[PDB]
């Protein structure tokens, strides 16, 4: 879930499922310019190949 | 122009589902501003009369 403009506080979304067994939890953060929407090959707004 | 207009709408795609939880997250946070920025402003105007009396504590006694 993205972080638009000057941003700090964001909650989680998905509720309805069965929570069987986990191993751990991990966070991470990446730019929307750096990484495109997955499942296409080429996107117009992806102009950062680094 | 061909690329410039397109970028803004599409990138909010995973955020689309959490529309209800944020419109109401906002309102109560603004109610939190009502008290947190009242108490804070009240501390500034009081300094108004404290420094005004501190003025006349020094200015009247430095003189003698």
């Amino acid at each position: 879930y993205p972080i638009p403009a000057n941003a700090t506080n964001v909650p989680i979304s998905i509720p309805s499922r069965n929570w069987a067994a986990f191993r751990g939890w991990a966070f991470t953060r990446l730019k929307t310019k750096e990484t495109p929407s997955l499942g296409s090959g080429y996107d117009p707004y992806y102009t950062y190949s680094g | 122009t061909a690329r410039g207009i397109v970028t803004d709408f599409a990138f909010l795609s995973p955020l689309a589902s959490s529309a209800a939880s944020r419109s109401s997250a906002r309102d109560d946070k603004l109610t939190a501003l009502l008290a947190q920025l009242d108490s804070l402003t009240r501390e500034l105007n009081v300094v108004s009369q404290q420094l005004l009396d501190l003025r006349q504590q020094v200015s009247a006694l430095k003189a003698s």
